[PDB]
Formats: C-alpha cells, structure tokens, sequence
RNA sequence: UCUAAGCGCGCACCCCGCCUCGCGCCCCGCCCGGCCGCGCGCCCCAGCCCCGUGCCCCGUCGCCGAGCGGCCCCCGCCCGGG
RNA sequence: CUUCGAUGUCGGCUCUUCCUACCGUCCGCGCGCACCGGCGCGGAAGCGUCGGAUUGUUCACCCGUUCAAGGGAUCGUGAGCU
RNA sequence: CGGAACGGCGUCGGCCGGUCCCGACA
C-alpha cells in the first residue's frame, strides 16, 4: 500500500519546503522524484524521496501536466482536502501552529500544560 | 551387488575433487565451493 | 523495478498467508512454514501465490523463486506426501534395521558387525517402515520434504565407515529414490 | 630461547589461592542434582574423621585380576551421631540465583545449636530465639511461614545439628549444616517431609547406603608456613647450591617484569 | 529569593567552552531544552539564565550571549564564573525577567 | 529506557551523554539489544576479548562480566571519564538491569528510536541479540531471566485489561476546567 | 554543475590575421573552471596554449527544468591502469543536472574525479534509445514502486531523542 | 548446485559445570526503628492495520495517606588448650 | 642509532610463561588409500616431545625406550647457582 | 584492516565482439 506513482501527494519531510504539500510528476530514479505544489507553496523541483514522505491521497495527474494543468487538477481533485482533514492532516496544522510561538508564548503554554498535568492527577483521584 | 554398488558409488566415488581445498564439489561443478573460484578438480577410482 | 514468481495453488490445497507465515492445508495433514527470514510481499491473488521481491539486487533477486519452489512442495507434500526410499548397502555383514516406536524411530545394528547400535529418531511427521515388496529398503513418508529429507541424511550418516578406503567399502544406507508417493 | 626439555608445571593452579579456609567446618558447596519425581530423600550429613581400620573384601570385578579373588582396602571410619532437625530454609531460584525466601525454626532448639550461637555460653546473655520461642509454639505462625514456602520457594533444605555430646570431641557446640531434600514430586511434597523430621533426629541409615558412592568434604591437615619444595613438589637443586637447595631458582624471565602467579612460592601448606 | 513565581524554561550547564587543549571558564556551555537548532536558538538569545549555587543555595545569575553549534548549545556569560562542581547541574531560563 | 533493540553502541553513547547531564538513567532488558554482525564474529570479539588479562596476576587485569547488563556497564564505561569525578559520579548515576526486576517495573519506560535496530541496519546486516552472547561467553542466568520475563508479561497484560477499563472512566471525565486549558492551549 | 558554450582562439598575427575560433560547451563549477578546461583541450586539440589565444566569451546557459529528460553522456576517464571509454545514461530534469549526476556516480563508484573526466558528448536519448535498465525502468508510462527508503522519516528521532513508542513505518 | 535466504551434524580446541578463592549481598536470630522516591500494556517493522504522536514543569506548587520500590541501622575481647 | 662517572659476558641446572611456521594424539578431506601402514592437505597449541655414552658446548653424533616438532621471553633465567 | 605476483560463479559498473520471432533434428 502506498506506492511513488504520479499524483501521490507527498509530505515534505525536509528541505526548503518542509512542512508542505506536493504532488510527483515524474520518478528520475528511485532515488529522486519531480514535485511541485500549485495548491500550497512548493515550486517544481527534483527532491530526494528521502525528503517526501508518501501520503494515502493520490490525485489524478495527465502525464508530465505543467505548473498550470496540474493546478487545474490539483485545485479539483479534493484528496488534498481529504488529507487536510485526517489525522495526519490535522497533526501538520497543529505543528504548523506550534512552530510560530515567541519565548513569551512558550510561557504562556507552558503554565498551561503545568496545569493539565495537575488537572488530570485532580480527575484521576476523582475516578475511584 | 551390483545397482546397490552404483548406488553407493553414487555417493561414495563420483565426485570433483578441489586441488587445493581438497574439497570434495559436484561433477559438473567450475568452481571450488570452499577454494572460492578454484577451477582445479579430479577425482580418482 | 520489482523480481516477482507466481505460484498456482491446487484446490486439493488450501493455503493461508499472514505475515511470511504461510500454512498449507492438504489431505494428508497441515504443513506451517516462516519465510521471515527474507523480505517478500507474498499475495493470494485468487489462484495464484507471487511472492514478489523489490528492489532486488545481488542475491535479493534469488529469494523469490526458492520461496515459491518451497510454497509448492508444501502443497505438493501435504497433498501426495513425500517417499525417500532408502536401500541398506553391504556385502559381509548384513545391516539389521528395526523400525520402533509407531513407525516413528529405526535401529540400525550389525554395521560392519560393530558392537554399537545406531537409533535415528524420525523428525516429527515422518514415518520409517521397511519394504514391504523392495528387501534391504526403508520408506520413508511425510508431509514436509525437510523433516522427510533431513531425516533420510541422519540415517546415511549414521552408517559411515571409520577409516578405510570408502571407494572399496562402499556400504552405508543411500537415499535411492525421492518422490512424491 | 626454550626450556630445551619438556616438562609439566608442578602444581594444579585450580587449588589456587593455597589459603588457610576461612570457612569454619568443610562446606558443601553445591548438592546433588535435584532430579523431578525421584523418592524423597535427604542429600548430606556431617561427621567426624574417627580412624581407619583395612578390611578383607571379595572382589566381583569381571576383566579385573581380582575377580573371585580377596582384596585387603584400607577403609575410613567417620562417626556419625544422629543430627536433629531444627530449621526448613525454601530457596526460590531467581533471575540473581537462588534466593532464600525464609528459614522457619523449630519451638524449640536445643541446647547445642544455641551453644553455636554464642562465644561462651557461660558468660553468654542468652537472648536467642527468646522471641521466636513466643511467636512460635502457638503452631499457627510456623504453619504460616511453611506455607510461604510451599507458594514461594524451589528447593527446600533442611537445617540440622550435630549433636557433640554423644561424640569424642571436646566442642559442646552443634555444627549446623543445611541439607537439601531431594526427589518430591512437588515442592509441597519436599516442605511437608521436612516437617515430619522438624525437632527430631535423622540417621546416616537413613540418608545413605552400602555400595553407594559419597563426595567427602573437609579441610585438611596443616603443615603451616611450607617450603616451595614440599608445598609445590619442586626439585631440590644440587647440594653445592650457595643460599641452599630448597628454593625455586629463577621465579620468573626479565619480561614480565612482575613474579606470575604461576611461579612456586613459600607459604601456607594445609 | 529572588525567583519564587519565577516560571523558567529548564537548561543544563553542560561545561566549559572549552577545547581539547585549552578551556575558556569565562563562557559556559548551556544546552536550553525544546531548542534543537542554532536558528531556535535565537527566540532565547539575551535573556537572563540562573544557576542555584549548590553551597550557597542563592542563585548566580548570567544572560545567553550567542549559539555554540548548529544543535542549539548556546553559549552563556555568568556575574562571577561557574565553579565547575556545577555542571550538568539545572539553568533556568525565566520566560519573565 | 527498554533496550529491547536497541543497538548496544549507538544506545550507549545516547546514555552516556544523559549520563554526563546529570540524568539518572536506568536501562531495563539489556539482555534484548543488539549487536550488529554474524553472531559467530560478534561471538568471537567478546572471546578475543576475554583473552586480554595481566599474565602477572588475573586478579589485577582487565575484569571480563558475562552477564548482558554488565557488558552493556562496561560499553557506557568506555564513553565515560570514569577515573575523572564528573564521570565516576556519572557512571554512579547508572543502573543497569537484565530484564524488567521488581524495582523498575512500575516506571514509564522510554526507547530512543535513533539508537534502534529496525530504523538503523539494513535488512540483510545479521543482527545478534546481547543475551544470546552472554550465554556463550558464560552467562549463567539466561533461562531464570526469560522465566520471570513471561511470568512479567502475564502479570503485565491482567494488569492491561484493568488498565483499558480504568481508563475509560479516566477519559469519561472530560469536563472540567480541563476544556478550558485546551480551548487556550493552542 | 553549470553549464557554459566557450568561444576562444588563438591570438590575431601577421602570417595569420584572422584565426579560427574554436566554441566548446563545457559543464563546469564556476566561469574560471570552464575556461581552464576549456585551455586544456585546446591546448591538446589545436596546439593553442592560453598564453597563446584569448578567450571571447564564456557564455552561461540557463536551461528550462520545466520536464524530465533522459541524458545519454560519453566520457573518457583514467583508472589507476589506464585511460578508459565510458557511456552513462542518466535521467535528468536539464542536462547541467545531469552532469552532476553522471560526476558523483563516477566519483562513487569509478573512483574518478572531474579532473580526470574529459566529456566527449552529452545528448537527450528519447525513451525507445535508453540502453540502460536503471534509465530505461522509470521510461514506462506507469511506474509505480514502494518508497525506496521510508525508515530515513528517522529525522524525526534526532530532534524527539527519547520516544514513549517505537515509531511504525 | 552444501549457500545466496532457510536447515542438520560436528574437534584432545573454546565456553560453562564440578572444583579453589571470594568483594558484596541475602535469609534468619537479637532487634524488629527511622529515612527516602512517586512512574508499568505488549508485540511487530516486506502490514507498517491506520501510524508520521507523546512527555516536553523535579518545583516551575509538586509533596497526605495507600500501595509498591528502596536505603541506612544492627551483632566483643583478654585468657587456656588444640 | 641507544648504553663506555659499568645494563655482568656462553652452556648447564632450576623454574614459569608464550608462539605456531603441528612431530605424536583429535577432527575432517585427498592418495599411485584392499588391509596394515605410510603420504599430502585444512582446522586444532589441550596433553606429550623422555633415559643415557663422548664434548664446556647450544649443535653434532650414537645407544635405548611409549620411537621423541620447531622456536620466543635483554641470544628468558649470576644480590638464583655452577 | 602495511603489502605483492596471482586467484574469485561476492557484488556493482563498463568496453568490445557472437547468436536469437531463418525460435536462441523434432
């Protein structure tokens, strides 16, 4: 399951674009691959597959489509959304988020997640 | 007697015999299994 | 670039895959065997076994053709069994071979007239019985080609000569046929 | 350049430290292999070397010369008077060996074995036991602990004393030695036997057989500070020797630069 | 003391900026926790880090001056210079000041 | 921290840097870590290097432990200044145990996926467990360790389907004041 | 890594006013390195030393990596026995790329470097012209394969380094 | 086709046992007393059964008890003979 | 080259250790291996490699026997000896 | 894993020739 064929949709995993979403145009070699990401910011490159984690959602691709024919593809197919939307999707927001946060709001988070740890002792006491 | 002879012939006489290993290989064989890549072989009656 | 085999399973076999594990289930019993040992995507595919290797390279690209050959003597085995006949050879001293147990260990004595007596215990799921119509013959049958095969080498192994010219003492017990029945 | 001529070390090297014991009394070390389902039976007992006597003996040896023949064999008389039973240790083994999971004593221990427990009785407190004595005679806490045992432990010894009074010996006080049971088909088998001996003595009779053959164990005879000589079997040199005969004459080769453990020494033989 | 509300984020003293041959007491090694890159390094760079002095009990405090290598160890200067008995021993980052 | 596959060396230096924070490690099943190369070779290094002892005196040489533990003590003894105080006091703050014992079996236990075998080796690179060359070199707790190790287990999965149960209820009471620090906590 | 067309040659003189000019197409790092190895075939090619000739131009080309191309290379490289022919496929968005490519498989496994290389020709190969089963696998309209290396997601374990769970994969 | 996966047998050698020493520890007896800590699913990676998290606060407010896991404490000579 | 305001200088005796480039014993395999024997080869340093006549001799040589490899350790071994 | 002449059907990469839908006697 999950396999490097055209249109997969790719997790960036490293690079300048890591933390984005691209999908395979063309396989050089196993070892290399074409993405680009119209939808969100990545540019058409050659990245090593070592940088591109697969992900279930593969969209329907003509071959070797351009920058505009794949985004008219890319825009339409929803696997992007279908993505976005899943755990995984999710957990990418999530880390998205993460990432900006000042010291100041690493402060903030860290009281906040002090008093989590003491919440769930206060509620696992409860639970006798 | 004489099959139970070739039978034991079979797997006591017919065989190649590694010059320098001294190990014994298959009859058809080219190269040495333990003598890597040794292609010197015999065997004697 | 993937090295793929396939292999045609008989309906008188039927065979389940989980992980490498693969049982085969046949008339004459149940065979289990784990082919964890090496990195191949078996698939059921209808009829059809295909172990299928990826990205082989020196000796990955073997790997999937013994698996298959392995697969089909399972099937083979469970569904016909697997016969090694072995033929006592000897010309002074007559080799005195009793099958013990249910069929399920032999004792060979009078070995060159030696004083010591050799009992070879059957591998679990193979069965020694003597000719009943070939003399100086041992059957032996199993569902696994293994169990029966390493069974048959102990037995060859037990009667060697110490010394000697082995060329000219050529007696021992030697596998003669190898079949399916 | 080589010795030139071959010869053995003088010596077994496993012998090695040749110190004087440091434990009291010879001990048993290891026991007989426990063996499952055997008939329950106790593996040692402790005695004393009395003296040793020669006895005419007919030998049954087939392929021997003596066969249907008389052999005089010097033979060892060890005494050996009964040993009461006072204690059960249970040793679970465990991922660190065996462990002991407790030792349950007898309600009462005589006077013997207290004796051991102290350096002069006379001048002794005596306050050994003096609670166990209480908790225990009740029936119930012994009965308790041994039930600790059956759940918790593997191999069941047996705790015994000699008892000196009935011997030559000037000691007064029981040598106490652990003696494992052996052969029950469960651990419960090999505690409940145990308790049937608890307080009450047990006799060589009973432990061992004619015939049977017995791994002796015990500290032999002193000699003191010893000479490498007689202590580790070296040649004499010649009688001219300046400095004497009685020596090892090099301990060792200028590399290694240190004396091997290897090399004969003076030191403590016996 | 002086820090009691004081929130913090944890840091080790790792050791001195030192080399195989000479070591520099003046600058101390800190390795702040959650920083794993220099270029995280820079959202806690200038900012007030204390040591509780393991003796005294009272805390020598210092400021973060720069990143040490590209995994996060910054480098960090301290009032006085940390005695050395106290490495490995805790830092803290004060998301106050 | 379970060494359970975990790669002896790249597990140990992982350690010792912990070690030299002043971290407390404890490593639990050490018995389970690996060693890559053919067992026959990773077999005959620990042999060869059981052979090194002071001809002088063997009491006084190099000190050889079969037990897995004490092996995986030693590897983290050489990534360490031991003699220096800032390593002996490091080296103090290990322990180091063959199997999960009473003491440590209550903790949360860790495992570094950097330092594992799976993610590092190759398919095909022979892995070698840690016990198995223990019981070669002269071990003499192999079996006594697996049989608390499966006694361990069934204690373990009782306790789990408790576990499980409890957990629901824990998880059941998801409204509190805790919803108010998630709200915010993003 | 570049790419660059160098025209150079030899200085104008009295017996010969106007000389040839002589263009390469030379991959090379930086503009100085094309125009050295440029010098060191027209040194050997046409007897015209640097000393000897002027360089005209070291034109830079930047070409489109829109799409993937299959490049069909030749190349003369010296072993530690002797001076060698070689022709390497290699599938590659622009042939600048391609170079690269063709540099460290001939480094990694020729033990050569770009020094020793001289390229006799670098061409675009259409898919039927691939000679090579690495190059021409990937030429099939559908290819489709697991990844390659999906353990190397072990980028994660530098930054975590302790986990609860051993990651899956 | 003995080997590349897989498997059997296998040397006066090697390792272990038995044996010699043994730092420590253990159980018990006398004594039964303080001090400390707060935290448990498992497997597998060519099913990886839904992943690519989590913890991220050992004082930073945490510290009761319970239960477990620890740690420390504890134990004569002279004299006479062997 | 290093030691001459000094590192005692051959063989024997005595004593330990070490190596393998293995003579016998062990395990395989090959012979122009019928057997007995020999002989070649790979693994193998656990044990054994002795008593004497002449010589200061190591070596040599001869006699004998359970038939007898080769070496290293400041050409091991002088506040050990001769 | 100082190292040679020489071996390797270990595995990858090359160079140059020969046959193969006139299937590499049926």
């Amino acid at each position: 399951h999950r396999f490097v064929e055209a249109g997969r949709l790719v997790y960036l995993g490293d690079g300048p674009d890591k933390g984005k979403l691209a999908v395979i145009v063309d396989i050089l070699s196993t070892a290399a691959v074409l993405i680009d990401g119209p939808t969100t910011g990545v540019k058409r490159q050659v990245v090593s597959l070592r940088w591109a984690m697969l992900t279930d959602q593969v969209i329907n691709i003509s071959e070797k489509p351009t920058t505009e024919q794949l985004k008219k593809e890319i825009e339409a197919s929803p696997a992007i959304d279908t993505f976005m939307n899943s755990v995984w999707g999710k957990k990418i927001q999530q880390q998205r988020l993460r990432a900006k946060a000042t010291f100041e709001d690493m402060g903030k988070i860290a009281k906040l997640r002090r008093e989590r740890k003491m919440a769930m002792k206060r509620i696992a006491m409860s639970i006798k | 007697e004489p099959t139970l002879i070739n039978l034991a012939r079979e797997y006591n006489q017919n065989m190649m015999i590694c010059r320098h290993c001294y190990a014994r290989n298959p009859l058809r064989a080219t190269n040495c299994r333990r003598c890597r890549g040794t292609n010197l072989r015999k065997k004697k009656l | 670039l993937c090295s793929s085999m396939t292999i045609k399973v008989p309906t008188d076999v039927e065979c389940t895959i989980n992980k490498r594990v693969v049982t085969v289930k046949g008339k004459k019993g149940t065979l289990v065997r784990d082919f964890s040992h090496a990195p191949l995507d078996i698939t059921h595919a209808n009829d059809t076994i295909s172990v299928a290797v990826w990205f082989p390279r020196g000796k990955r690209n073997a790997l999937p053709r013994t698996i298959c050959s392995h697969i089909e003597n399972m099937f083979k085995g469970v569904t016909y069994g697997f016969e090694y006949k072995m033929r006592l050879a000897y010309a002074h001293f007559p080799i005195a071979a009793t099958v013990v147990d249910n069929n399920k260990a032999i004792e060979i004595r009078n070995f060159m007239h030696q004083i010591k007596t050799r009992r070879i215990e059957c591998l679990p799921g193979v069965t020694i019985a003597m000719s009943t119509n070939v003399k100086d013959e041992l059957i032996l049958r199993g569902i696994s080609i293994e169990d029966v095969s390493h069974t048959a080498a102990r037995i060859h192994e037990s009667l060697k000569v110490p010394n000697k010219d082995l060329r000219k003492f050529l007696d021992g017990c030697y596998v003669s046929s190898r079949g399916l029945q | 350049s080589h010795r030139k001529f071959s010869c053995c070390r003088k010596g077994n090297l496993g012998y090695l430290p040749r110190k004087r014991c440091t434990r009291g009394r010879g001990r048993c070390k290891t026991f007989p292999p426990d063996v499952q389902g055997a008939p329950i039976h106790l593996t040692a007992f402790l005695g004393y070397k009395a003296g040793c006597t020669h006895v005419m003996r007919f030998i049954d040896h087939r392929g021997s010369n003596l066969h249907n023949r008389q052999a005089i064999d010097q033979a060892t008389i060890i005494d050996a008077p009964p040993m009461i039973c006072t204690a059960i240790i249970g040793y679970a083994k465990t991922p660190k060996g065996l462990r002991a999971v407790t030792t349950v004593w007898a309600a009462h221990i005589a006077e013997p074995a207290m004796r051991r427990f102290y350096r002069n009785y006379f001048h002794a407190e005596k306050t050994a036991f003096s609670t166990y004595m209480k908790k225990a005679a009740d029936g119930t806490y012994i009965k308790e602990q041994l039930g600790r045992l059956k759940q918790h432990a593997d191999v069941i010894r047996i705790v015994a004393h000699t008892q000196p009074a009935l011997t030559p010996l000037k000691q007064k006080k029981a040598d106490i030695m652990e003696i494992q049971v052996n052969g029950g088909a469960n651990v419960a088998e090999k505690v409940d036997y145990a308790y049937a001996l608890m307080e009450k003595p047990i006799s060589i009779k009973d432990v061992f057989s004619v015939g049977a053959q017995i791994d002796t164990i015990s500290i032999t005879r002193g000699r003191g500070f010893e000479g490498v000589v007689t202590r580790w079997g070296v040649t004499r040199l010649p009688r001219k020797t300046r400095r004497g005969n009685r020596k090892v004459a090099c301990i060792g080769a200028w590399h290694p630069a240190n004396v091997q453990y290897t090399v004969a020494r003076a030191g403590q033989m016996g | 003391e002086e820090i009691k509300g004081k929130t913090f984020l944890p840091a080790i003293f790792v050791g001195y900026q030192r080399s195989r041959a000479k070591q520099r007491e003046n600058v101390a090694l800190v390795k702040v926790s959650g920083i794993y890159t220099r270029a995280e390094t820079d959202k806690v760079l200038g900012r007030l880090i204390a040591i509780i002095h393991s003796k005294s009990g009272k805390p020598i405090f210092g400021k973060i001056c720069r990143p040490h290598g590209n995994s996060g160890m910054v480098r960090a200067r301290f009032y006085t210079n940390l005695p050395g008995q106290l490495m490995g021993h805790k830092v803290r980052v004060f998301y106050d000041n | 921290i379970d060494c359970k596959g975990h790669i002896l060396g790249r597990l140990s230096a992982i350690v010792a840097k912990e070690l030299l924070h002043g971290h407390e490690v404890a490593l639990v099943r050490c018995e389970k870590a690996i060693i890559s190369g053919a067992f026959r070779d990773v077999k005959a290094h620990y042999l060869k290097k059981m052979h090194k002892r002071t001809n002088f005196n063997h009491l006084r040489g190099p000190f050889h432990f079969r037990a897995p533990a004490e092996i995986v003590r030693r590897t983290i003894r050489g990534m360490i200044p031991y003699k220096t105080v800032r390593g002996s006091d490091a080296m103090s703050r290990l322990r180091v145990y063959d199997g999960i014992p009473p003491c440590c079996a209550r903790y949360k236990r860790v495992v570094c996926p950097s330092a594992m075998a799976y993610l590092c080796l190759r398919p095909e690179r022979r892995r070698c467990e840690v016990g198995r060359v223990a019981h070669e070199i002269g071990w003499q707790h192999a079996a006594d360790v697996e049989r608390y190790e499966k006694r361990r287990l069934e204690e373990c999965d009782k306790w789990y389907q408790d576990k499980i149960q409890i957990d629901k209820k824990i998880a059941e009471a998801a409204e509190k004041d805790a919803e108010l620090q998630r709200i915010n906590a993003e | 890594m570049q790419k660059y067309i160098v025209y150079g040659r030899r200085l104008p003189s009295e017996k010969f006013p106007e000389p040839e000019v002589f263009r390469m197409t030379i991959y090379a790092p930086n503009e100085i390195v094309a125009k050295s190895r440029f010098w060191y075939h027209l040194k050997s090619l046409k007897k015209i030393k640097r000393t000897h000739g002027e360089i005209l131009d070291c034109q830079h080309i930047e070409e489109n990596g829109d799409f993937v191309k299959n490049f069909g290379v030749l190349l003369r490289y010296r072993s530690r026995v002797g001076q060698h022919n070689m022709y390497r496929e290699v599938r590659e968005t622009t042939s600048a790329r391609a170079m690269d490519k063709v540099y460290s498989e001939m480094a990694g496994q020729c033990r050569a470097r770009y020094h020793d290389i001289q390229i006799i020709n670098v061409k675009e190969v259409a898919d039927e012209d691939v000679r090579r089963e690495k190059v021409a696998m990937f030429t099939q309209k559908g290819v489709r394969f697991p990844h390659p290396c999906p353990y190397v997601h072990v980028k994660r374990a530098a930054r975590t380094r302790f986990q609860d769970r051993a990651p899956h994969v």
